[PDB]
DNA sequence: CCTTGGCGGTTAAAACGCGGGGGACAGCGCGTACGTGCGTTTAAGCGGTGCTAGAGCTGTCTACGACCAATTGAGCGGCCTCGGCACCGGGATTCTGAT
DNA sequence: ATCAGAATCCCGGTGCCGAGGCCGCTCAATTGGTCGTAGACAGCTCTAGCACCGCTTAAACGCACGTACGCGCTGTCCCCCGCGTTTTAACCGCCAAGG
C-alpha cells in the first residue's frame, strides 16, 4: 500500500476516502492524508506513552480506562485539548483540598 | 418518580466532587438542575430519533446530541 | 466507638476518588429517564446503551458542578456548601440567562 | 450484517511499538477510536474553513499544517509539524 | 466590487414591520453577520444529519428538524409553522 | 409568478440562497423546497428581532435604530438571550444593571 | 462645589457608563500593546485599523464578563471590596486559562 | 516597551464601573493586565496564523473575525 | 434480532432514630486601606504631508487531480487457549482517637 | 507523646474469560493511463499604512486627607455527621413474545 511508502501504521486510502465522503471540499490533494496520518499517529503515540506510564503506576499490564483518564488529566496540554470531552469510565484525579484537612 | 435519586447517592456524588459537608436544600437544587439538563438532552435526542423515523433511541442520537451541547463524550463510538 | 467528624468524610473522599463505577444505580434512574422522555412521544423503546451514556454523562456533569460549587463555598470563607453556591456557579457557566 | 469499521489493528501496532510489554482493553480501543474520530473531524472542519476563507478548493498539505498549528496546543503542535513534514518528505522523495 | 450583502432585503423587512423607521449602516452590518451566522449554523447541522443517516441530499425535512434542534420551544414552533405555510403555498401554487 | 420569491410570497430571495447552497459543500444534491423553508425561517427570525428593535427605538423616541437599541432588544428577550449568549455585538454596551446591595440604604 | 460621602460618585459613574456606549480603553496605547505582542510572533507586520478596533471590542467584552462574574463572586462573599482571589475563582470556574 | 502599563489605572477603573464594580482594590490592576495579556496572546497567535496562511504581509479584520469564530466568542458587526 | 416484562429470592442500600459537637452566624472593635479633590502634570488625538509595501486584479499555462478499469492482499468474520486479573482469606501496617 | 484498635494495604491463591493468535476469504486500495482545469506565478496600479509634525486640550497623577469596610476575636445555637436499627427494593437469573 501507500502506508509503508511513508512508513506509518495508519492508512492513506481510507483517510482519502473519508475526505471525499465527508464532502470537506471538492478535491483532495496528493500527500495531505499522509500528513494527517502522521499527525494522528504522533498524537496517539504521546497518549499511549502516558497511558503506559499510568499502567506502570498501578502495576498492571493491560490498560484500563482509568489509566487513560489520569494520563489525559495529568499533562497540561492534554488537559487543555481533552478538557471539554469527558470519558466514559473515566473518573477524576486524586484531589483533596488542603484547606479541608484536619489538624 | 424523581425519588429514586436517594440522599446517600447525592452524598456520594458530593464525595467524588470534592465536598466535605452538605446542607439540606442541596438535594432539591440538585434534582432541579438534573431535571433541566436531562430535559434538554432528551429533547435533542428524540429530535434526532424523529428525524431517523424510528421508534427507539439509539446510542448515536445521544452521542450527537451531546456533541450539539458542546459536551462531547467518548467511549461509545461517535 | 465513635470517631470525629471529617474522619469518615475525607476517608470516603479518598475511597471514592478511585473507582469509576457508577453510583446512581440502574433501575430507578431508568424509570426516571423514561418518565422524562414520556412527555415527548408515547411509548418509546430504549436501547441500554443510551441509558448507560446518559448515566455516565449525568454523574460526570454533577462531579464538575460539585467541583465549582465547593470552590465557591470555600472561597466565600465557608466549609459547607449551600444552594446559592450552585446558583452562583451556574450563573457563572452561563446556563441561567 | 453491515461490515462496520474500526481502528483497532493500527493503534494496536503503534502500542506494540512504543510499549511492547503492555496490553489493552477493547473498551479502551473503542475510546481511542472515538478519540481519533474527534481529532479527525476537528481537523476536517478547520481545513474546511481554511478552504472557505481562502477562496480555493484544492486542499494541499499546507492547509492541513496550519490547521494542525491552530487546533493543538503549541509545543505538541511543533512536534506534530515535525512529524508531518518528515512524513511528507519521506513519502514524496521516494515513491 | 460585487460584494453581495443582504441590505435591501432586510430594508423590505423593516418597511413591512415598522414602516417609518430608519436604520444605520453598522446595524445593517450586524444584521448581515446575524443572517450569515444562522445560515451557517442551520446548513452545518443539516449536513451533520445528512451524514448521520447517510442520506446524500437535502430536502426540506432536514431543515425542519434542524431548526427543531437549534432554537428552543416557542420560537421553534412558530418557525415550523411559518416554514410549513410558505412551503405549502409554494407547493400548491 | 416568474421569480420563486413571488412564488413563495416572501422577501429573502430563495435563488441567492440556492446559489450559496450549491457552493456550500453540504450534501450532493439540493432540493427545490428546502431553500424556501430556510428563507421563511430566516425571515421570521429577522422580523422577530426587528420587532424588538422597533420597540427599543420607540422607548427612547429615536428614529434610526442604533446598535445600542439592538443590544437592548436582544437582552430584553428571554429566548433570544438563550440563543445568542455566546454572541457579542459591537458598539453594544450592556443592560442598565444595578445589584441589590450596591445601592445606599 | 462640595464633597459628599464616598459612594455617590460610584453610582454616578455606573449610571453614566451604562448610559454611555463607546470605548473605555483609549486607542493608541492599545495599538502599541497589540504591536508589542504581535512583533514577538512575526516581524514587520502591517495592520487594518478596524482589526485593532475589533480587538479592542473583544477585550472590553472579555473584561466586562470577567468583572460581572467577579462582582457576583464578591456579592456572594458578603463583600464589596474585590480581591484577586475572586478573579482566581472566576477564571477557575469558567475553565479558561 | 511597558505598554502593558499603557493600560491605565483609570481605564481599569472605567471598565470596572461599566461592568458594575463599586469597590476596586489596588491589587486587582496588574492581575487584570495579565489576564488581558494572555487573552491577546491567544487571539493574536490565531490572527498571525491566518495571516501567514494568507501569504500576505498584512493582517485583516476578517482574519480577526474568523479567529474569534474559532474561539467561541463571535463578533458581529465588522463583516463576516 | 433485540427489547420488554413477569416472577422469585435475595442482601445491600436506604430510611429512620438520635446526640453532640463543631461549623455558621452575629456582633463589634478598629484601623488601616482607599475614595475624593486639586492643582499638578501627562500625552491623546485631531488635523495636515508625503511615501510606497503590498493588496489586489489579470492572464497563462501546465502541472497535478478526477476518473476508468483490473487486481490482490491485507482486513475482517469467526474460532480457540491462556494467563491477567477480580476476588478470598491472612497478616501487617497505618492511621486516628482516648489517654 | 502513647498505646488500642479498627481501616486499609498487601501477599499468596484461583479459575475463568476476554485478548489475542490464528484461519478463510473479498472488496477496497492499488496501478496506470487519459483528460481538464485550477492555481502559481508574473506583471500592474493604485490604496492604505506608515512615519512624522503642531498644537492643543482633555485627561492621568501624587498625595493629603478622612473614613468605612475588612478582618480578627468572641460568643452563640442547632444541623449535620455519624452510628444502631428496621425496612425494602435493585439486582440476578430465568423465560417468552413480539415488534
Amino acid at each position: 500500500t501507500r502506508s509503508s511508502r511513508a512508513g506509518l501504521q495508519f492508512p492513506v486510502g481510507r483517510v482519502h476516502r473519508l475526505l471525499r465522503k465527508g464532502n470537506y471540499s471538492e478535491r483532495v490533494g496528493a500527500g495531505a492524508p499522509v500528513y494527517l496520518a502522521a499527525v494522528l499517529e504522533y498524537l496517539t503515540a504521546e497518549i499511549l506513552e502516558l497511558a503506559g506510564n499510568a499502567a506502570r503506576d498501578n502495576k498492571k499490564t493491560r490498560i484500563i480506562p482509568r489509566h487513560l483518564q489520569l494520563a489525559i488529566r495529568n499533562d497540561e496540554e492534554l488537559n487543555k485539548l481533552l478538557g471539554r470531552v469527558t470519558i466514559a469510565q473515566g473518573g477524576v484525579l486524586p484531589n483533596i483540598q488542603a484547606v479541608l484537612l484536619p489538624k | 418518580n424523581i425519588q429514586g435519586i436517594t440522599k446517600p447517592a447525592i452524598r456520594r456524588l458530593a464525595r467524588r466532587g470534592g465536598v466535605k459537608r452538605i446542607s439540606g436544600l442541596i438535594y432539591e437544587e440538585t434534582r432541579g438542575v438534573l431535571k433541566v439538563f436531562l430535559e434538554n438532552v432528551i429533547r435533542d435526542a428524540v429530535t434526532y430519533t424523529e428525524h431517523a423515523k424510528r421508534k427507539t433511541v439509539t446510542a448515536m442520537d445521544v452521542v450527537y446530541a451531546l456533541k450539539r451541547q458542546g459536551r462531547t463524550l467518548y467511549g461509545f463510538g461517535g | 466507638h465513635r470517631y470525629r467528624p471529617g474522619t469518615v468524610a475525607l476517608r470516603e473522599i479518598r475511597r471514592y476518588q478511585k473507582s469509576t463505577e457508577l453510583l446512581i444505580r440502574k433501575l430507578p434512574f431508568q424509570r426516571l429517564v423514561r418518565e422524562i422522555a414520556q412527555d415527548f412521544k408515547t411509548d418509546l423503546r430504549f436501547q441500554s446503551a443510551a441509558i448507560g451514556a446518559l448515566q455516565e454523562a449525568s454523574e460526570a456533569y454533577l462531579v464538575g458542578l460539585f467541583e465549582d460549587t465547593n470552590l465557591c463555598a470555600i472561597h466565600a470563607k465557608r466549609v459547607t456548601i449551600m444552594p446559592k453556591d450552585i446558583q452562583l456557579a451556574r450563573r457563572i457557566r452561563g446556563e441561567r440567562a | 450484517r453491515s461490515r462496520k469499521e474500526s481502528y483497532s489493528i493500527y493503534v494496536y501496532k503503534v502500542l506494540k511499538q512504543v510499549h511492547p510489554d503492555t496490553g489493552i482493553s477493547s473498551k479502551a480501543m473503542g475510546i481511542m477510536n472515538s478519540f481519533v474520530n474527534d481529532i479527525f473531524e476537528r481537523i476536517a472542519g478547520e481545513a474546511s474553513r481554511l478552504a472557505h476563507y481562502n477562496k480555493r478548493s484544492t486542499i494541499t498539505s499546507r492547509e492541513i499544517q496550519t490547521a494542525v498549528r491552530l487546533l493543538l496546543p503549541g509545543e505538541l503542535a511543533k512536534h506534530a509539524v515535525s512529524e508531518g513534514t518528515k512524513a511528507v518528505t519521506k513519502y514524496t522523495s521516494a515513491k
